[PDB]
């Protein structure tokens, strides 16, 4: 279906503890490829699932370079933040960026992101036109007007509908085994009594890939949203992702309440009952 | 600004006595990045506990996954201890098979 | 693959 490529940087300030720390990791939806720590050995861009191991050594040189530069770069980043916002230089601070394309099922580009943040707040951002910015403050209008003057805009452009497209493409047929391939959720409803008078009950997706699904209660027919508990979706660790939502039901009505699951690897949508 | 990690300890695979299997701790939506996560065994810190590379979601918020191959039994007790710049103290959670 | 956003803040 629709697939999306991000890489994700995070420089890290350490005033007394060495230079800043500088990481990319590499993301095809839910799928890590590739990394790069500054604070490893021999630094250097890494392979992180098995299809993109089969690029050759130049691929490696060439990704390699481009993080060790952007080391650099964001080390700079980091020292003009911090003039900007008139801060001292005893404080740790961190930069973040986002970057990517997604595309959909005939891999035609759906839309580009460039975004950065200070400190985790927003800071400055390509906007979905391609050739605008939006800077969240008086500090990001002085660096939207040097890339405005830079035509850093029109690159982002350059690399977003071409490079970034068609390096998702190749991955995507590399490893279209795994990134094609969703897996639909394994199942089930767990009771547990609170009381005498209320008990849990607990709706269970287990297996699945990639991280997006839906998983609600209803009782009769309706929507149990602030009644719902909803847990963070979280890894497995296996490349799958695992997701609950419970509800606190009234005994002997366990029956009025049903959950609902609605994930890309499911051609329809799961309605399911505690079964005792 | 600074945000306080949610955490989630659990396991890869539904857990069966006797069977080994993979004890997750997985810290997220926390801001800064520094954060310190333990995996406990009766209360005693797990040695050569592995984790992810450091990643954000949208809303620039970090997370990691902490794991450990393991074993779990009827009478061992595990947990998640984390500390963060957000916490004054560390925070523990326990392992729970229904959670 | 990434690209050398060469241009700083």
């Amino acid at each position: 279906g629709s697939h999306s490529m991000r890489y994700f940087y995070t420089a890290m300030s350490r005033p007394g503890r060495g230079e800043p720390r500088f990481i990319t990791v590499g993301y095809v939806d839910d799928t890590l490829f590739v990394r790069f720590d500054s604070d490893a050995t021999s630094p250097r861009k890494e392979p992180r699932a098995p299809w993109i191991e089969q690029e050759g050594p130049e691929y490696w040189d060439r990704e390699t370079q481009i993080s060790k530069t952007n080391t650099q770069t964001y080390r700079e980043n980091l020292r003009t933040a911090l003039r900007y916002y008139n801060q001292s230089e005893a404080g740790s601070h961190i930069i973040q960026r986002m970057y990517g394309c997604d595309v959909g099922p005939d891999g035609r580009l759906l839309r580009g992101y460039d975004q950065d943040a200070y400190d985790g707040k927003d800071y400055i951002a390509l906007n979905e036109d391609l050739s605008s910015w939006t800077a969240a403050d008086t500090a990001a209008q002085i660096t939207q007007r040097k890339w405005e003057a830079a035509r850093v805009a029109e690159q982002d452009r350059a690399y977003l509908e071409g490079l970034c497209v068609e390096s998702l493409r190749r991955y995507l047929e590399n490893g279209k085994e795994t990134l094609q391939r969703a897996d639909p959720p394994k199942t089930h409803v767990t009771h547990h009594p609170i009381s005498d008078h209320e008990v849990t009950l607990r709706c269970w997706a287990l297996g699945f890939y990639p991280a997006e699904i839906t998983l609600t209660w209803q009782r009769d027919g309706e929507d149990q949203t602030q009644d719902t508990e909803l847990v963070e979706t979280r890894p497995a660790g296996d490349r799958t992702f695992q997701k609950w939502a419970a509800v606190v039901v009234p005994s002997g009505e366990e029956q009025r309440y049903t959950c609902h699951v609605q994930h890309e690897g499911l051609p329809k949508p799961l309605t399911l009952r505690w079964e005792p | 600004i600074q945000r306080t990690p949610k955490i989630q300890v659990y396991s890869r695979h539904p857990a069966e006595n006797g069977k080994s299997n993979f004890l997750n701790c997985y810290v997220s939506g926390f801001h800064p990045s520094d954060i310190e996560v333990d995996l406990l065994k009766n209360g005693e810190r797990i040695e050569k506990v592995e984790h992810s590379d450091l990643s954000f979601s949208k809303d620039w918020s970090f997370y990691l996954l902490y794991y450990t191959e393991f074993t779990p039994t009827e009478k061992d007790e595990y947990a998640c201890r984390v500390n963060h710049v957000t916490l004054s103290q560390p925070k523990i959670v326990k392992w729970d098979r229904d959670m | 693959e990434e690209y050398l956003q060469a241009f700083t803040y």
